[PDB]
RNA sequence: AAAAAUAACAACAAGAGG
RNA sequence: AAAAAUAACAACAAGAGG
């Protein structure tokens, strides 16, 4: 696989993400942690999304493997 | 209950539909205010008795040229006024604006030009398009509400066209002119009669001559009731009888649940 | 799955108002009481079910705390 | 599955009336006569054959309960 | 034929107006939707039966500190959904924001701050008040109906306060409060339910503590019942009752002419 | 997959003139030919293959079964 | 998949340039030239590959036949 | 099957600057850097991962085809 | 005074569409049938007197003499 | 003059009137009497309009000029 | 002439309340203590002259009819 | 002529500080001192010369007797 | 006076005018003909200005007296 | 009649920069070149003419001499 | 096509900027308005036929003490209006505001006192720039969309001064006029038409006479457009340069997108 | 808290929420 | 084709017609 080790890195390096989801809408935060369905995002609230529901994962600087 | 009936029919000659069983028609519909567009008559040819439908009063304005445009109103009260002109020049020549004032609501018919005769008839149209997208921003601030049943020459969305990907570059669905009726509808705030009770598809307010355009119902969508933001809520019907027309245009018909006064 | 049941099942418990976002953008605010591996069922004034598959984003309106 | 089938079936055998919100933001509002894994069928003047990875929310009229 | 009303008074806290008699005069009132600000109380403190009446719903929204804001609505038939808070923060967190989605339309309950303690609380007032603009902004799109009735603290024109050349500085009537007021209510095209029957003077809302600014009658007007442009047509009896006042504030009945449905 | 089967059978082997409502709001009317699992075709002047992830409902016309 | 595979296979060996719609309502004009169970080879001055979850129908410009 | 990885593979030695579109009808250029099997990456200035499950279509920028 | 009355009667005769413009700005409009010192009146479709002390202009419909 | 017999014969045959006032407001009632300065009309009381502000008298009637 | 001077000098002498509309809409409460055929006087907290030529009507809250 | 002449001449006397009141609502303090058939003066940290005909009240500070 | 001759020597070399009405609507043209009571305008049809509308006469080329 | 032309006179052999106020508020810089029984009219740029019956206010800029 | 170029210049003495070569820059700039700050001349003195530029109208507003203030402005066209002054004595008694008045915009050349000699010239800058706000305060309300050449001697924030930490105590950066500058061109909403083309300093308007300063170069940015926000989102150009400089200053050419008319 | 449904935008680097 | 009426904007160089 490619997004489980690339999520990984992207959670404990405390890297800030933008999301995107498939209506258009920006989600902002850092990753609290993910599973098969859904990604925990961190902010204002502790916040679930859906795998089902993201287009992409925009981080906001350069992350590597 | 109180309820009101409002026909919007472009006729293409007011004798010609007269002719072809117009007037025999109309006095068998029980509406409140009859408006035609392109009557195409000078205001002297319409006082002749055999246009007045009975128990209705008949007002009218022509354009200049008596071919051109002309537009006449009938109405079963008579109204506290009747105006004419929108102010411009292209509207005041050539007779394509009415107005009968009533006691809250006023009800007005209005023509454009088609710009399907030549490209000099696009640029009036543009022009005419933007000084009303003019007079509309000026009609915001007033207290009145209106009923503009007009016969614009443009269709507004994909639904109000069949075949629409073959109907990009005709006038009436240019995107000048689909922006100008995204302007009116939905930045301005004024809302369409017929989208109100009902959103179906194939309703067509004009056929061109062809009759493999006819049995196929290649139809567009032209005829308005263009209605400010405090009416849109007394709209119970709004069709469009296709088989029983008059002109190429097709009779626009709407019941409100206004009680017009006097 | 694994982080899905801890979070539902804690707004569940303690009566969480939550805010969910389907995929068009419409927002069902609520109270969720129940679900399955497939649907939640939320109670605002009419007890509805929601589909997750229609689901964008679940948003509690305060925090809460999972192990 | 556990909580899937019996709401829809307290709506289904006590024929009370409900409202089915598609993914789009459609309405349709009737009755169910049966269900599928995949499939209700709603009853109105005709029957549909709603597939539910359309379907979003369903609303009954009346509640109901399991 | 079809009636409805709602009743929008503040109370300057339930528990304090609740000993000065104003549930037994809201059950006897005839109304729909009972609209209140400024509840000053928790979401357990409404679940007691004091505040219970009989024949309604009683929904609401407190805040975080229950002594800032707090707004409740009572209905006659049940909504078929109440949602809080318009999303940003000096909104949802203080209470300040209760909706009641009905059938075709929806009311809402909204307490803006009062700004007349300091600059903590004016400033706060401005933040509300553009972010309510912001809100409002985003709600020319939608296809329901709403009736915003505000405790807003802000008096609109020179109708709405008595000598109003001495209250150009006191918060209240300031000229970017009364900006917004001609924005919401001019550009947005709101109206003023109030406005749209009786345009009398000496209407006032809110009074001074004092019993010589209430017995020479120079109070101020806060509220009002926001309108959307597709109901100010059936507005019939907005009334301002001054005697039977359980707080500052005075109730605001407005009669209409719709069917409540859910 | 228990009662999608006869349904489609029903309305394929007595011709009617059904409506496919699509997801996205656009319905496609004309008659069903066959019927399998991932894909419906419907008839016409043209013979198309809808998929069956992307159809909201589908309803005949006239009063079947 | 009784039927989409002879569907597609007879619809690309008679070379019919076909319009795919998406699932948004984007009609790609084509000529399908290979196809998975996943994706479709779409030929035209470049070569795609669509995705099967993002098509909504495949309309060809002729009517075809069924082995 | 067969025919998605081979293409995506080739794309992928070649460096070659695609274009991918989303469900939603928008378009994401840039060099694929990695990929499996849910998810396409893509390299632009910032180092991006887009799911399969809402990218439309993938269409290179010049015409090379698959061995 | 030796201008207002062939101006007011040309109007007249000719039955002349006429737009009365108002001091605040409301346009009347209609035929003129008689006139005097202080008082014209207009009809459109009910005759009604305008005092000539609230009338800003005249505007004709068409260029007379 | 058209100003008083229009007047007097609004007045013999008591007309409800609409008086448009010279900014905007309208005012109906009866003529009851009028100098020529001013004028009492009837609705509720008897109120004295002055010449000078109004711009418009109309007839809900349609009447006759002798 | 012979309509208003009775009008007015029965407001003096009956003392009745009056308002007086200007010809801007503004309401005037008061009592009319004085007049010429040029000004009008009236009194609530101070006696204000109000000219005549800026009157549009003088309405009494209670009903008067002349002698 | 026989009521605002002395109503006039007591405020200039007295140099009570007037408000006259436009007839557009615009309001004026100061003192009179002159006034003829046609304008009055008005004096203030400019001296000024306000027309009747745009005058619609002329208020006093303090009462007045004539 | 000196209303007169101003509106006489406006009228003869026929200057293009700006008249601004009480209200503050502004009105250009050539000045036609004038009596004590009314002014006549005229660009594209002859308007009968009253003079108790009349603020200003706004002359663009500056004219002698 | 008495009292008006003894102050315009003053204001129109001292150049004094006048300025007239109309009765609807609109403000009107100047000088006074001459005037009339009726009119008064106003030096700037372009010469004006202004009716004394819409006029409101004559106010000097620079404190002057009383007649 | 559209090209409207006003350049405000402060000569800090027309008699000095005449011997360096001001009117055969002005000449050849182009520029449509030409505002001039620091006039020191009296009336008569421009009187004198060498002053005028060719081809365009010149406009000077004088002091009473000559040599301290006065302001001029030079339009190709004469002007609907020149009004001059703003109506209090400590704009009119020494003539720091003149505004040339045409239709849709009216150009205006406003100037400060300096505070230069003294702490009561900063408490006469203070007097002025309050009743100044208080001005601003019922021009909000218009519509004739307002362009100020403005003199103010005060910049706006951090990277419009070089070396800021010695020069807090200058006359130009005082902490309350800085923070109450930005109290009043924020919430009036006015602009300027430098910040709308770069959003860096490094851009100036005011030296002292020293090359001392001039080899370490401390900035003083000073001379400003004040825009009212209609047109904010029209600036076409905007130029300092310092390098052919008339004075202390250097300066300002701004190009608006709009083509003034009378 | 949602259009009983646009025979269909060769494609809005994306509307912290339609 | 017009707010049964703003106890009153120390004043919109002026809305081809509020």
């Amino acid at each position: 696989s490619l997004q489980d080790p690339y999520l990984n890195t992207l959670r404990k390096e405390r890297v800030p993400v933008s999301i995107y989801l498939v209506n258009g809408i920006k989600l902002q935060g850092q990753i609290e942690s993910f599973d098969q369905f859904v990604i925990l995002l961190k902010n204002t609230v502790s916040q679930m999304v859906y795998k089902h529901a993201i287009s992409t994962v925009v981080p906001s600087r350069p992350v590597r493997l | 209950g109180p309820a009101m009936r409002i026909i919007s029919v472009n006729v293409n000659g007011i004798q010609a539909a007269a002719e072809r069983g117009l007037l025999s028609w109309l006095q068998a519909q029980n509406a409140d205010v009859i408006c035609l567009q392109d009557t195409r008559a000078s205001a002297f040819d319409l006082d002749d008795p055999s246009f007045q439908l009975d128990g209705y009063f008949l007002y009218a304005c022509d354009a200049e040229l008596p071919e051109q445009g002309g537009v006449a109103l009938y109405s079963r009260l008579q109204p506290k006024a009747v105006i004419s002109g929108l102010g411009f020049e292209t509207a005041d020549r050539y007779g394509r604006y009415l107005q009968a004032d009533f006691d809250k609501v006023s009800i007005a018919t209005l023509l454009l030009p088609s710009g399907q005769s030549g490209d000099e008839s696009l640029n009036q149209k543009f022009k005419f398009m933007d000084d009303f997208t003019h007079y509309l921003s000026k009609q915001r601030r007033k207290r009145r509400e209106y009923i503009y049943c007009g016969s614009l020459y443009v269709a507004h969305q994909k639904m109000d066209v069949k075949n629409w990907r073959e109907c990009q570059q005709m006038p009436g669905f240019l995107a000048p002119e689909r922006a100008w009726l995204d302007e009116v509808f939905g930045n301005l705030g004024y809302a369409d009669a017929l989208r109100e009770v009902s959103r179906e598809g194939d309703q067509f307010s004009w056929w061109p001559d062809s009759e493999q355009a006819e049995m196929l119902n290649l139809g567009w969508r032209f005829d308005y009731q263009v209605l400010t933001p405090g009416l849109r809520r007394f709209v119970r019907n709004a069709k469009l009888p296709r088989q029983p027309r008059f002109s190429q245009h097709a009779p626009l018909i709407v019941d409100y649940d206004w009680q017009l006064s006097i």
